[PDB]
C-alpha cells in the first residue's frame, strides 16, 4: 500500500562498510552504522545502519 | 564551536553559512574510510549553556 510501504527499497539494496570493532578487531562488516541522531526528547535512538531491512 | 557556526538565510533557502573549522586528515593505512577534523557542534553547547 502506497510507495512509502513499497518503498525504494527495490531499487537500493543494503551495503557493507567497515566498523572499529567486530569483536577481534575490525572489519567489512554490513552492520556498521552511519550516523546516530538524538534530538527527541523521549529517549528513543534513530540509528542509520549500513544494511537495510 | 560557537551558537551559530551553521547558519541559513531562511528555513528553505538552500545556500547556507558554514564555519566547523573542518580538517581532513591522512587515512589509516590500510582502512578504507575519509577521517576528519570538526568542532563540536554549537548548536548543542549553546543548548546546554
Amino acid at each position: 500500500s502506497t510507495e512509502e510501504l513499497f518503498n525504494e527499497y527495490k531499487l537500493t539494496r543494503p551495503y557493507m562498510a567497515r566498523c572499529i570493532r567486530c569483536a577481534v578487531g575490525s572489519c567489512h562488516s554490513p552492520i556498521a552504522i552511519e550516523a546516530v541522531k538524538s534530538d527527541g526528547h523521549d529517549g528513543y535512538v534513530r540509528l542509520q545502519t549500513s544494511s537495510q531491512y | 564551536g560557537a551558537f551559530g557556526d551553521i547558519q541559513s538565510r531562511t528555513v528553505s533557502s538552500s545556500d547556507l553559512y558554514a564555519n566547523t573549522n573542518l580538517v581532513l586528515q591522512r587515512p589509516k593505512a590500510g582502512a578504507i574510510h575519509v577521517p576528519y577534523t570538526q568542532a563540536p557542534s554549537g548548536f548543542e553547547q549553546w543548548k546546554k549553556d
